């Protein structure tokens, strides 16, 4: 029995071993209570404003759109403390952990951004943080690993399975299965078992709320579409949530197409995978024909979650949101274009979203359209990657 | 069929508990796993609990993570597991065979089709480790349509509503967890389980098999004395495989010695 | 003849070859005009707000000060676009360049942050940017050099002299001596010939203006002191300017003490150098006994300017501001402390300022004091440096 | 003393322009620089313009940047330069000797003390390259108290107020820049300088020496024809040093050939 519906249509649920169900029910109840609590809301807003730097800017990109009838704005989550939107929801989850009387945080991370985010929130709020990270990811993200440790978190390499994000996800759940009485699991995206998809959307929905107010101020109308990359689905649902009931506003999510969908080396399970049950939820998964879970491939390390949030699968099924994919070369081209024409270095994750906006503009340059791209993070971390390719 | 019911009746007539080993099918290869299983039965196993290799076994500690890695190195697939199961049933007509599965392997090609395949090969029960009672409806319904007992875990943090649900929905046996955490022989449960056991009997639940952390004879006799119908041991068995990979003959001898000892403790 | 006084007491002036004097007079007149122009002010404010992310947060650091009577706030220039305060004044200077009808930008850089800043502003505003950088600095700042080029600037290594910042400063002036009719020299600190000290302060003074309003809102009173690192003097004068007439507010500037003042391996010319004439101005310089200019040494690459802004030398001489120094090990300790206790990674430059605040707190823990440290930049760039030392 | 005035009078009597080479003192070593200077004079230099090595010569192109680097490799200091100057004056009693200095070397140990040292060794003039007229007051005053002519640059972008100031303040000669930019023989000035030259004479300025980019005889004769009193050549001379570092004897021969040619062009 739960307070809120754990499903978005057929997708979602609470597919964890029975021993973890009390922890999920406890978290759901704490969340419902926090959402009606003016003191919790004031505390969250204060950290968002005075620690993280909200509200973030909405930047118009006239150099990019010159000569066309596209007007494009970027929502500047690259300017949030930590360099990516993940900071919003780790602060709310840290506060939920304290509300429940927990003193320890467990988190998983792939590219490391979620681990840095979890470590910074835990340092600020006095929580003891341990992070699980696939050993292959530890090897290729030494900078992030060192940032986590400078912030006082313990980083534990995971060598099982493929030694990447999914295996860190498993290990986090194995730990929580034994430590839930003292530790909160600070999950990194809008996926996993209920209530996580719902809590992560609500702790990211200020992205879309601010965007709406900002665009109304600057243009006096809502966007024709809002566009966001989809790794696990958090930045995209945070941008989409406030516009879901605005039927005229398009919601476009962009999964990584890797080397190309036809090559099979991609990370686009929503449109090109198959529904399965893993990580606590029923959702589209990267998996073999026999049901073994597989990795997502992208030039961008952070779009590596091999499934997708159940709310996105639901919005897709009813046709409220549209999902597309962008390849590695398209993302690289968008990264180069933003640097040169606007002086902003975008994360290679966010570059997928910007690449799809550029295609909408270039393919029909005389179509009048007001677009917002969620610039989910900054790309200083990606310059070596981009340098080596080039 | 009613293999668990026949077993527990027989055992009750001898005032004995069940001893039930777990292994991962195909660890460390198909042929050796078949030999391992025959040895477990010859040495006194009353029933089997068997895993199908999966990419992400989130209820398992390192010992069983490694069994899965070994099975995957051998190329073991679910279809190969089903062929093994058919062969095990053809050799041994009465022993209860239960699967311990992860959800994605059951849901993959259709939940109903999974249970139908289990009935075709002779499996008696299925525990899906990452399906709690709250999500179990399609799994238990499909199990029952195909004469398969759906098994539920009764955790130490179980409340009364959960005990009633477990007792109502489960068949064959109830999986009584020794403790929180994941599988592993290193970590022994020490909580008193007497109350849960009595409550389950009060609610006419399937007989309880205690599992997680059972690695020694005294823990088998303790489980039976507390009122459980038996005990399951997996990591302890699997560790004997892992330590003897280089000597398959010595591996079977040690498995025999251990299962014999654990089974003697249930009498 | 000039419109504004080129001196702060004995310090400052316009010590350039005669051929550059028309360019300085032109710039001074354009600046005076821009400062009275509501359209220029609106345009500058719009870029600061909607492109750069102003206003920046003022963050209270209660974990750091626990157990003492210090209250400490950090002014969050680490959250400005580009990661450091330099972005404020390059945007204003880019706009002055366009106001004068110039289409090209020349800039110098040491650690590279000024070069990245100049490149981003020039990309946004359609200016062609060339950057001079000491070849020894090019070798040790490959990331920054690549960011400049991704943003479309031309980076030209300078091999003369010591092949570091001062030699890039010279080369920039040699170029402008021949190209001033089409190119504006976008100088990187509040130093050099008038009118640069004055323009750079006025294009950074929003740091102190926002701080004042923010502290009055949160505490209902002005700080007992505002504390800032001093490489060339821009972030510090931007923080100090609005408080100069508030006589109760202490102004403390922190130069790098390197390995220790007594070792001679430092970068503290204001308190430990000797007045000279170089880079267009009369100011305290790092120099030998015979008058040859020398380098500044610090663990932080960005506190490398071998002199200091003439306004700081003047504020020191009259005792309105106090200047101190912090060593490499003190800065490293402050960097570690902020990461672990507040989840913020500070630039090693800014860490000098924070280290001096920590000393003010620790040396007299029962003294009641309300302090603001200017957190001039983020320290993600410094993690390798810090990792290698440790 | 009035060495520039005596020179320009003599030259006017022969309808000749002055040819004035520049070198950096101590490039490429003290002894060789002294020999270079004696060769320049023997081959026909009418006056000398001499630089003191400085760490940051911001008015100089690469040729002179390199002369400074060479002098520093030889350990050349300002005090060593002053000793050289005294020695040059002791050998040559009438030739005008002008310094081209950077401000910090003049201000370092006191502006007055610098000019006093120049008077003690026999220097006739000083041009401080990074002191514009607007900042020149303490420099010109100190120069005049020590019988040193303060020299100012008249740039191509000079307005009337600047011409008047230059004419009023300067003594000895006026440095007429050929062009914008920094020193270097590669880049030749081509602007007509006739108007500036006439305006300076109208305002009774010190006689004009054209400098920057003068590297060939035809440019010497062109400067004299336009009305200048002569011409200065530095990078062209310094390049002969740089190209002949390995053969000091050949270096002096080529310097002789070049200065002789440039001086012939002024007649
Ligand atoms: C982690 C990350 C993403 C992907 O995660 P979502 O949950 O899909 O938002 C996207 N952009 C940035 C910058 C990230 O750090
Ligand atoms: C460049 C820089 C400084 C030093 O320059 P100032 O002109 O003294 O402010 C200080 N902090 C940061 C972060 C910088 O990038
Ligand atoms: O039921 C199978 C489990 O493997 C038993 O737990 P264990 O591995 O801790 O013995
Ligand atoms: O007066 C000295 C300068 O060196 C002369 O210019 P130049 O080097 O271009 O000949
Ligand atoms: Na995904
Ligand atoms: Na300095």
């Amino acid at each position: 029995t739960t307070l809120l519906n754990p499903y978005f249509g057929e997708f979602g649920g609470m597919y964890v071993p029975q021993i973890l169900m009390p922890a999920l029910n406890q978290l759901e109840e704490a969340f419902v209570s926090a959402q009606k609590d003016p003191e919790f809301q004031a505390q969250f807003a204060d950290l968002l404003k005075n620690y993280a730097g909200r509200p973030t800017a909405l930047t118009k990109c006239q150099n990019i759109t010159a000569g066309t009838r596209t007007t494009l704005y970027l929502k500047r989550e690259d300017l949030l403390h930590g360099g990516a939107h993940k900071t919003n929801q780790v602060l709310g989850q840290a506060l939920l952990a304290k509300r429940m009387g927990k003193s320890e945080i467990i988190a998983e991370t792939g590219a490391g951004q979620h681990g840095v985010a979890s470590a910074l929130a835990s340092a600020l709020l006095g929580l003891k943080c341990r992070i699980y990270m696939g050993a292959k990811d530890v090897e290729r993200q030494s900078p992030n690993v060192f940032r986590m440790r400078l912030m006082g978190a313990e980083v534990i390499p995971v060598h099982s399975g493929s030694a990447t994000l999914k295996d860190a996800c498993n290990e986090a759940l194995r730990d929580w299965s034994g430590s839930y009485e003292t530790a909160h699991y600070m999950l990194g995206t809008a996926a996993g078992p209920h209530p996580y998809p719902t809590i992560v959307r609500e702790f990211q929905r200020m992205i879309g709320e601010e965007t709406k107010a900002q665009i109304l101020d600057k243009e006096g109308r809502l966007p024709d579409a809002v566009i966001a990359c989809v790794g696990g689905g958090s930045n995209a649902i945070g941008m989409f949530a406030d516009f879901i009931n605005d039927t005229s506003v398009g919601l476009i999510g962009v999964e990584p197409g890797g080397h190309g969908i036809e090559t099979g080396e991609h990370g686009a399970p929503l449109k090109h995978g198959r529904v399965g049950i893993y990580f606590g939820m029923k959702a589209p998964m990267m998996q073999t024909a026999d049901g073994q879970i597989e990795e997502s491939y992208s030039i961008s390390a952070g779009l590596d979650f091999p499934s997708v949030g159940p709310q996105h699968a639901y919005l897709n099924s009813i046709g409220r949101a549209d999902y597309v994919s962008i390849t590695d070369d398209e993302a690289l081209e968008a990264f180069k274009t933003l640097c040169r024409h606007e002086g902003i270095i975008p994360a290679l994750e966010s570059s997928h979203a910007l690449a799809h906006a550029l295609k909408m503009m270039r393919e029909q340059p005389e179509k009048e359209q007001l677009l917002v791209v969620n610039l989910s993070g900054r790309g200083d971390k990606d310059i070596f990657t981009v340098h080596d390719i080039l | 069929m009613e293999r668990y019911e026949n077993l527990f009746a027989q055992l009750n007539d001898r005032r004995e508990g069940a001893f039930v080993p777990f292994v991962t099918l195909g660890d460390p290869g198909i042929e050796q796993s078949l030999k391992i299983i025959d040895t477990l039965i010859d040495a006194g196993a009353d029933a089997l609990e068997l895993g199908v290799p999966f990419s992400d076994p989130l209820a398992d500690g390192p010992t069983i993570q490694n069994a899965n890695l070994r099975a995957f190195a051998a190329g073991v697939t679910p279809a190969q597991c089903f062929e093994m199961l058919a062969i095990i049933r053809e050799k041994h007509p009465t022993i209860p065979i239960g699967l311990l599965m992860y959800a994605n392997l059951v849901f993959n090609n259709g939940i109903d089709a999974f249970y139908a395949r289990c009935e075709q090969v002779g499996v008696d029960s299925v525990l899906v480790a990452d399906v709690p009672v709250e999500e179990s409806a399609p799994f238990r319904q499909a199990a029952l349509r195909h004469n398969i007992a759906p098994i539920f875990i009764c955790p130490p943090n179980a409340d009364d509503d959960l005990l009633r649900q477990v007792a109502s929905y489960g068949r064959g046996y109830t999986y009584l967890l020794s403790r929180s955490g994941v599988t592993g022989a290193e970590n022994r449960g020490a909580l008193p389980l007497h109350h849960l056991i009595e409550k389950l009997k009060e609610y006419h639940a399937a007989p309880a098999l205690q599992g997680f952390g059972i690695s020694s004879p005294e823990q088998v006799s303790a489980a039976v004395r507390a009122g459980a119908a038996g005990a399951i041991s997996g990591s302890a068995i699997v560790k004997i495989i892992e330590k003897n990979l280089a000597s398959p003959k010595q591996m079977l001898a040690e498995l025999r010695s251990f299962v014999s000892a654990m089974k003697a403790a249930s009498r």
